[PDB]
C-alpha cells in the first residue's frame, strides 16, 4: 500500500458518540452562556455565529463526558495538543464535524475572510471577551476549499504557535473580503519569460508574454495535467504585502495554446487590439499601475499561482 | 497511539504483501492497514498504515519454473 | 459467504435531551454534513423508532398511544384526518413548528433530494419511487414517482416544513391527480376555434359533479385560458406561452353552463397568432373559484376547431 | 461509497475462498465482509460485503494425493 491510503475509524467517525452532552441544558441557551463570558448583548446575533473559546472548557460541554459509557477522549487538552502538532484533520474530523452545539450546524475553520472579520468584532468588542483579545494578533488556522492556511494579523513573527480560538458558522459568519487584518500566503511559481522579439508590455498595444513553468513544482501544487489551465491579468497597484492585486482596476481572463522538456510552457495573449485599446490605456494612466499574471485550474479553482507585479517591459 | 502510549489493538483494513527481486536478493515489504485518527502523523506506524510491521509472521515460499 | 453477511460498521444502527440536537441525529441516519440544512426542514423517516422520540411515551401518565405502528395502522387505513391532529399537529421537533404533509411541489423536491442523496438513508432510497401522499389547501391527494401500479400502497415517509423546505413547481418526477370534468361544448354556428380572430365557447357542467369537486355556488366561479404544449401524462399546460383570464356570463336544467369569450379584438389578436404559430400548440381552459381558489377543473387541450 | 464515489477503505470483518472441482477445472469464489452502511443498497460490492474482489491476491496450490 501507498501513502495515499486512509480508512474509517471509531474515533473520528458516528455510532459512537450518543445523545448526551457534559453541559447543562436550559432555556437560556446558548445566549446566557454568551452574555456570561462577556459577549455584549449589542451584538447578541453573533452568539450563534461563532463558538465558545476553544481555550475554555464551556465549548466541550456540547460532547458526551470521556467518563461516561462510548466516549471519545475529547477535551481542551487534546484540542490544543492536536492543534500545535499540526493534526489539523483529526480536528475537523473529532471536534468540528460534531460540535452540532449552540443550534448551530455548519461549524467550519474560519476562512481568510472570517478571520478578517473576526479581528474587527474582536477589536470592536463585538465577540466574547476571550476572542476579543485572541483575534488582535497572532498567527490563525484558517481553511479555503479543503486547504489549510495560517494567516497573520499584525505582523508577528514566523514561529509564533498556530492558534484556533474558535470555529465559525460557515455561512452565518460573514467575511470581509479586503485584505487589511489577516494577511495570507500566496504562492509565486518560479517562472521564465523569454522575451527578446517576442514577450511585450508597453504601452500603445495589446500585452503578450510566452513564460514557462517547471513540473515537479507544478505537481506540489496540485497541477499534474498541466492543460486543465486558465489564466488572468490584472492591472492595478499589487498589495503592500502579499504583492497581489486583490482589486484591479482593470481585469482580464484568457485562455493559452502553448504545448518542451522537463519543463512545459504556456503563452498569453491579451486581447487588446481589435477591440478597446483600454488595457495599455489604464495601465499606463497612472505610474503606480503595474501588470500580474495570474493561473488557476480551468474552472478558476486550484492553488492561485502568481507571477510578479511587473513594470514596464517585466521590470 | 498519537500521544505516544501504547493502546488497545485498532481495527484492521487491509494488509499488502510485496516482493522484488534485485541481484539474487528478494526484498519483501509489508503494509498493515488500519483505523486512522489513532496513529500519529509520522513515523513508522503512522496515518492508516503500519509500515513493514513486525505484528506479521508471513512464510516464505520459494520455487523455480520456466 | 452468503448475501446474509452483515457486519458492525461506523454507522448507526436501529436497535433523550442533549445539546447537540437535532444535528446529531441528522447525521446519524445518513444526512451528509454538506446537506444539513435541510435536517430542520424534513422530518425522521416516519418508518423507523426515532421519530416517536418527540412524543411522550405511552406508558406514561395519560399519555395519547403515539407509535410507528399505530401510525402505519392509520396511513395505509386512509384515516389521514387522524394523523394531522393526532401526530402531525404535535409533533413541533426538530426546533422547527409547520410541519404538515409535504405538497405535490415538496415531493417534486423530495426526489431530487433522495436522487442527489441530500437526505437521510431510510428517505435518500423512500423518495425514488412510489405512490405518496400530499396536501394542498387542506384538499388530499395522492401522486405517483415512476408510474407505479395504482396499488401500491400510500407512503408518508416523513413530514416537511410548511415554509422551510422548497418546493419545485416544474412537474417533472410526481406525476399527479387532475381533474377534468365531463363538460359539453355545444359548437355549431356558435363555440369557434379557428385562426384570424377570437375563440369562444359555451360549456355545460354537470351539477352533481360540481358539488363532489366543492362547488356548491354555481356563480362563484372565474376561468383561464392557457396556450402551450400540454403535458405528456396529465395533459395540462403548466408553463403556456399565452395564458388569459376571462370571466363568465351564463345564466339551466338538472345541469349548469358557462360561456367563455376570448378578447381577441378589444386586444391584440395574438392568442390566434400564437395558437397557430406552431402545429403543435393546443388550447386548454381551466376552472377555477373566482379567487383562484378551488379543485382545478380541466378541459382538454383542443386542437383547431376542438379537435 | 453509497453515492458511487471513490471514498476511503472501509473496515474489514472476514474474507471467504471457496473453491469446488467440477471437470478438470477448480471454481474459486471469494467475499471481504466490511462494515456495513457503507456500501451501497445493490451491486458487487452491496450492504457488507465485496464479491469476488480485485482488492485480492491469493496464491493457489495443487498437489495430488490418495
Amino acid at each position: 500500500f501507498n501513502d495515499n491510503y486512509s480508512s474509517t475509524s471509531t474515533v473520528y467517525a458516528t455510532s459512537n458518540e450518543a445523545t448526551d452532552s457534559r453541559g447543562s441544558e436550559h432555556l437560556r441557551y446558548p445566549y446566557l452562556e454568551c452574555i456570561k463570558i462577556g459577549m455584549s448583548r449589542d451584538y447578541l446575533e453573533n452568539c450563534v455565529k461563532v463558538s465558545f473559546p476553544t481555550s475554555q472548557d464551556m465549548f466541550y460541554d456540547a460532547y458526551p463526558s470521556t467518563e461516561s459509557d462510548g466516549a471519545k477522549t475529547r477535551t481542551k487538552e487534546d484540542f490544543s495538543a492536536r492543534l500545535l502538532a499540526g493534526d489539523y484533520d483529526s480536528l475537523q474530523k473529532l471536534y468540528i464535524d460534531f460540535y452540532l452545539a449552540q443550534t448551530t450546524f455548519d461549524w467550519e475553520i474560519p476562512t481568510r475572510d472570517q478571520i478578517e472579520t473576526l479581528v474587527n468584532y474582536a477589536n470592536e468588542g463585538k465577540l466574547s471577551t476571550a476572542l476579543n483579545q485572541e483575534y488582535i494578533t497572532g498567527r490563525f488556522l484558517t481553511k479555503e476549499n479543503g486547504r489549510y492556511d495560517i494567516v497573520n494579523v499584525g505582523g508577528v513573527p514566523d514561529n509564533t504557535p498556530v492558534k484556533l480560538p474558535a470555529i465559525v458558522s460557515k455561512r452565518g459568519l460573514m467575511g470581509t473580503t479586503s485584505v487589511v487584518n489577516a494577511i495570507p500566503n500566496e504562492i509565486y511559481p518560479h517562472i521564465k519569460v523569454y522575451e527578446g522579439t517576442l514577450s511585450r508590455l508597453k504601452p500603445g498595444g495589446a500585452m503578450i508574454a510566452v513564460l514557462e513553468y517547471d513540473v515537479n513544482e507544478l505537481s506540489k501544487h496540485g497541477y499534474t495535467n498541466l492543460w486543465d489551465v486558465q489564466f488572468k491579468v490584472l492591472v492595478g497597484v499589487p498589495h503592500a504585502e502579499t504583492g497581489v492585486i486583490y482589486d484591479p482596476v482593470y481585469e482580464e481572463t484568457v485562455k493559452p495554446y502553448q504545448p518542451l522538456t522537463g519543463k512545459k510552457l504556456y503563452n498569453v495573449s491579451t486581447n487588446d487590439m481589435h477591440n478597446g485599446y483600454k488595457w495599455s490605456n489604464t495601465m499606463f494612466s497612472n505610474s503606480n499601475y503595474k501588470t500580474q499574471i495570474l493561473l488557476t485550474k480551468g474552472d478558476g479553482s486550484g492553488v492561485k499561482l502568481y507571477s510578479k507585479a511587473y513594470s514596464e517591459n517585466f521590470k | 497511539q498519537k500521544d505516544g502510549s501504547k493502546g488497545p489493538h485498532a481495527l484492521l483494513s487491509g494488509i499488502s504483501l510485496n516482493w522484488t527481486l534485485t541481484n539474487k536478493v528478494w526484498d519483501v515489504t509489508a503494509s498493515i492497514g488500519i483505523e486512522s485518527g489513532i496513529l500519529p502523523t509520522s513515523g513508522i506506524d503512522s496515518g492508516s498504515l503500519l509500515r513493514n510491521p513486525k505484528s506479521l509472521s508471513f512464510i516464505a515460499f520459494q520455487w523455480c519454473e520456466n
